[PDB]
């Protein structure tokens, strides 16, 4: 005579699981229930403190005031250019704000996804470890600087032939890390107005002056950089400024701190001479066009997750191609699996290697100037 | 600017202009240029007067 | 006898679907009359190609022109209803027009 | 025999709680969702931009009269659920962030939809038979099987050119993989992205592929790339800007960084010695496929094929016709 | 005052700003609103209209 | 005060270290922020550098740039034309010839 405990146990955990999962969500709509009764505040700046309690303050969306805080609001912390917060209806201060943030930042910033390490990558075991040593090495410990005692240097730029892994070379680096990445395609910064793409440069470099280890990756740089000549388009005279900004807020009056910068283009000649200069940017660091070995090992890192048989012939398909990136191999690869997948290879052929080099090679009809070589 | 004695005229940060009776508070040459006043919120009247500001 | 006479950019009004309430109005004073002529003249403003990026601009241009599509061919086609439309260009048309 | 008896107490008071659960839902649910649903019947409850959102959970609200208020206490959604720069509405009185708008989208990305969607059964195409092979093998596989993919392990392909000649047919892909596949189709002109509007088609190329990102069938025709497709200079005093912005854009938007297989990517231009190295190069557009000028019979075949619905009487011999057809 | 009296008496009818319609949601009227200048709004109607005529 | 010389010469670093220096009230701005949008703006932050200039001391205050905002080019109706007057006007009719006790060298260069 012992069902009664279980018919009673499964009832009493069945309902408990309702009681819990209703009136838990019930106390949460109380919360909401009380949040009815919660105000929304102004957004504001202090322009400047007066006295002990009096604040000269504005509205972003119009009025200038003078109010106070509430009793404990570290009135000394308010220093003129901080974002605080008001009440509505009384107008006093409630709070004070880390800073905006304009969320053209948050729509590139946290867009990032982290990726592989350096796994994916190779032939480049040079920009590897030397790139590793300007990048790396001072949030890592920024004291072996310190014990030669010189300041560690800012920031490089990939070149080459477009699309070697540039990007995806700072991918990799963004598997690294993992810390503070703002990788901005950097193109968009002029939108229809003069400022405004300096004001968003200023936005994040704030940002970054803010938060201590900070990444920065700009990308096709040509359309934001230029060249500067005598004045001709006025759509030219705004690059110029922009790039100025650049001038100034690469080295500022405070040198950074721990805010990286990494570029990567496809040409480096057209940017100006006065971006040229080291201390800026350290060195011009080049990714080449693969070589037997490279292609070789970046090949067989896409010779992976194959269905194939004793057959690969590494040497022809290395030595039948003749000049090739990783994601040259990519389309190889995947289009020797395409041509076993056409007529249905279950299984990978080598001899569709060769079709695939055919195609990708005869392809190559169609791209010239294969180089833009810096300084 | 001011009409007669103790009563002037402001514009606001508000967006439009009114013109007001200030009290004997403020010292009778304090206003010269355009310069950072005190007003009310509701009444609209004079309180103090900032010389410098921006 | 029958005739009406439109010039295109007599439809820029400030209005959203204004220019297509005219296309409204000019395809169902169509069909109250047999074998009857309106003119159709600058069709460019009118719109043949679908320009856009993230601006949000000339768009009554926009949704009048998809109402000139419908309310054209498709959908109770014309029957004793005749327009011509006028143009320097070929150019700067809709393929959905040139629907052949 | 007592446990049963505590038991029993307990399944009355399981009985009571169980009446104090409904009672916590439903009487307070009286108050709060009676409440909830007058608020969301205030109005058109005031819509809004959340500027951003802090933890100390927190949310900054501009409103569409283009005027902020914080919050430290956020209210009817989630922190995660909603992200700055976005839609929202907004209580006039509390100040309460209450609902997502369902609107995040632009007005001509809206037209830009084809939702026609004209037939072509695949009797039309005749002479780029190879051409369909290696289409329906690099493009609708995708769309149906990314087993037939990773379970031999390589990739789903990127990008596929489509020229020649511009008559031996472009257009017919576009029409004929809208009609056949049942994916959702978005096509794509070249002037469109020639705007005299300065720096904003990058918005037009980020928000078309976050519209294919949120609609992941996602067919994109682009049709004459070739015309902001061109390639580059270094002179002085000579030429526009934001051709390049658009184009670049497109090129570290597809390539480079963030990669998606919840796009797929159909250019198709008459030319392509205009074209830049970086807009082909090998996961850009992954394919190079010329198409073959219709030999003989696919010039018949195709004469026919505009002849099938007409009245023909059978004094035609179509080999004769398009052999005298030269060019 | 031919009709001065009738006018004493529409004092307590009056309503219906203009308001020009954007658009709408489906399944439903749902309709979208701006008013002139303020802002934008996600409206629903009143009960005694027509929802096809709007 | 004007100064040259080529991209790396330590272009600041002398406003650095004479900032480090002096005791005054070394206010600073920047050039490419005076290209905005409303009426007279980058001209009423001018304004409002001198006002506060003349309201603090005849001190010592800053500036640094003069590239490209300022070019010798008066003659232009090519875009930002009421922008590129401003600021010209605004340099010219601000510079004064003198203002003869404030904002000790404007340093440009
Ligand atoms: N099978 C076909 N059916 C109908 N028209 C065809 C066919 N093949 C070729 N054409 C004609 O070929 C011409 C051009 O075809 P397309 O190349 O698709 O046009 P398109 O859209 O301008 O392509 P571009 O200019 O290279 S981006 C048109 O006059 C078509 O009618
Ligand atoms: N002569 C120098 N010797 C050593 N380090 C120097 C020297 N000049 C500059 N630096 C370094 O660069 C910093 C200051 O350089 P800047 O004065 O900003 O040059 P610059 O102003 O950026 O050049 P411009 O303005 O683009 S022409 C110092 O903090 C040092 O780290």
């Amino acid at each position: 005579k012992l069902l009664e405990h279980k018919e009673i146990d499964g009832r009493l955990k069945e309902l408990r699981e309702q009681l819990k999962e209703l009136t838990k969500q019930y106390e949460k709509s109380e919360n909401d229930l009380k949040a009815l009764q919660s105000v929304g505040q102004i957004v504001g700046e202090v322009l400047k403190q007066l006295t002990e309690e009096k604040f000269i303050v504005k509205a972003t969306n119009g009025p200038r005031y003078v109010v106070g805080c509430r009793r404990q609001l570290d009135k000394s912390k308010l220093k003129p250019g901080t974002r605080v917060a008001l009440d509505m209806t009384t107008l006093t201060i409630m709070r004070y704000l880390p800073r905006e943030v304009d969320p053209l930042v948050y729509n590139m910033s946290h867009e990032d996804p982290g990726n592989v390490s350096y796994s994916e990558i190779g032939g480049l075991s040079e920009q590897i470890r030397e790139l590793r040593e300007v990048i790396e090495l001072p949030l890592t410990n920024p004291e072996l600087f310190q014990r030669v005692g010189i300041i560690p240097p800012k920031g490089c730029l990939l070149y080459g032939p477009p699309g070697t892994g540039k990007t995806l070379l700072a991918r990799a680096v963004a598997s690294q890390l993992d810390c503070n990445f703002l990788k901005v395609v950097s193109s968009s910064i002029v939108d229809k107005y003069i400022g405004e793409s300096a004001r968003l440069i200023r936005e994040m470099f704030n940002y970054a002056r803010d938060h201590q280890p900070c990444i920065i990756f700009m990308d096709e740089i040509d359309a934001i950089g230029g060249r500067r000549f005598s004045e001709g388009t006025s759509a030219d005279r705004e690059i110029q400024r922009t790039l100025m900004e650049l001038l100034n807020q690469m080295d500022g009056f405070d040198t950074l701190h721990r805010v990286k910068m990494i570029m990567a283009t496809n040409r480096p000649d057209t940017l100006d001479p006065a971006l040229l200069r080291p201390g800026r940017l350290d060195r011009k660091i080049h990714i080449d066009l693969p070589n037997e070995q490279a292609r070789l090992d970046i090949l067989k890192i896409h010779a992976g997750p194959i269905t194939k048989h004793g057959e690969i012939d590494y040497e022809a398909i290395v030595k039948l191609s003749d000049g090739f990136n990783g994601a040259d191999l990519r389309n190889v690869c995947t289009e020797a699996g395409m041509f076993a997948i056409r007529a249905d290879h279950d299984f990978v052929v080598q001899e569709d290697f060769m079709k695939a080099v055919r195609k990708v090679a005869d392809s190559k009809k169609l791209e010239s100037k294969l180089d833009y070589k810096p300084v | 600017e001011a009409v007669d004695q103790n009563t002037a005229i402001v514009g606001s940060t508000t967006g439009s202009n009114y013109y007001v009776r200030i009290l004997s508070t403020i010292d009778r040459e304090l206003l010269k240029p355009n310069a950072s006043v005190a007003l009310h919120k509701h009444s609209n009247a004079l309180v103090d007067v900032l010389p410098p500001e921006a | 006898a029958c005739f009406i006479r439109v010039i295109g950019s007599e439809l820029v009004q400030k209005y959203v679907g204004e220019g297509a309430r005219m296309v409204r109005e000019l395809f169902e004073m169509a069909r109250t009359k047999k074998a009857c002529l309106i003119f159709f003249d600058e069709i460019d403003a009118i719109g043949g190609a679908r320009f856009d990026d993230g601006a949000g601009g000339d768009n009554e241009v926009q949704r009048t022109m998809l109402e000139l599509i419908n309310q054209l061919d498709g959908f109770d086609p014309r029957g004793n209803i005749k327009v011509l439309m006028a143009t320097n260009r070929p150019d700067t048309l809709d393929p959905a027009l040139m629907r052949p | 025999r007592t446990r049963l008896l505590d038991s029993e107490i307990k399944i009355m008071k399981s009985e009571v709680l169980r009446v104090t659960h409904e009672l916590q839902a439903m009487k307070d649910k009286i108050k709060e969702n009676s409440e909830k649903i007058k608020v969301n019947k205030t109005l058109p409850y005031l819509v809004s931009n959340v500027i951003e959102l802090l933890d100390v959970k927190c949310a900054v609200i501009k409103t569409s009269t283009r005027q902020t208020y914080f919050l430290p206490v956020i209210g009817l959604v989630d922190a995660e659920k909603l992200k700055p720069g976005d839609l929202v509405g907004v209580n006039k009185d509390s100040y309460l962030i209450l609902e997502t708008l369902p609107t995040e989208y632009d007005s001509r990305v809206k037209a830009m939809e084809v939702d026609e969607r004209p037939t072509e059964q695949y009797s039309d195409i005749g002479g780029l038979d190879k051409q369909i092979q290696e289409l329906v093998e690099a493009i609708v596989l995708p769309m149906n099987h990314k087993e037939k993919f990773e379970n031999l392990g390589i990739q789903p392909p990127k990008g596929v050119l489509m020229y020649g000649p511009p008559g031996t047919g472009k257009t017919l892909l576009a029409r004929a993989c809208a009609a056949q596949t049942k994916a959702t189709f978005l096509k794509l002109a070249g002037p469109q992205l020639v705007q005299m509007f300065i720096g904003d088609g990058a918005k037009l190329v980020r928000d078309a592929f976050a519209l294919a990102k949120e609609k992941a069938p996602s067919i994109i025709f682009i049709d004459e790339l070739d015309a902001i497709g061109t390639k580059r200079f270094d002179s002085e005093k000579a030429g526009d800007r934001e051709v390049q912005r658009t184009m670049l854009e497109l090129l570290n938007q597809l390539d480079g960084f963030q990669p998606n297989t919840q796009v797929k990517v159909i250019a198709a231009t008459n030319r392509v010695d205009i074209l830049d190295p970086a807009l082909l190069r090998s996961g850009r557009l992954d394919r190079k496929i010329e198409f073959p000028m219709p030999n003989e019979e696919a010039r018949a075949r195709i004469m026919q094929i505009h002849s099938r619905k007409m009245n023909v009487s059978p004094d035609v011999n179509y080999e004769e016709l398009a052999r005298c057809t030269d060019d | 005052a031919a009709d001065k009296q009738t006018l004493q008496s529409e004092q307590p009818l009056q309503v219906a700003r203009c308001t020009k319609i954007i658009n709408a949601d489906s399944e439903d009227p749902k309709y979208i609103i701006n008013v002139k200048q303020f802002a934008k709004f996600v409206v629903d109607l009143s009960d005694q209209v027509a929802p096809t005529d709007i | 005060v004007l100064m040259y010389g080529p991209p790396g010469c330590g272009k600041t670093m002398l406003a650095k270290a004479v900032a480090h220096h002096t005791t005054a009230a070394f206010i600073r701005v920047v050039g490419s922020e005076f290209v905005q949008k409303y009426l007279g703006e980058g001209p009423r932050m001018v304004r409002d550098v001198f006002r506060l200039a003349k309201e603090n001391a005849p001190a010592i205050i800053f500036i640094d740039e003069i590239d490209a905002i300022a070019t010798k080019r008066f003659d232009a109706q090519t875009g930002a034309d009421r922008e590129v007057q401003r600021i010209l006007l605004e340099l010219l009719n601000q510079m004064d010839g003198f203002d003869q006790n404030v904002n000790v060298k404007v340093i440009m260069a």
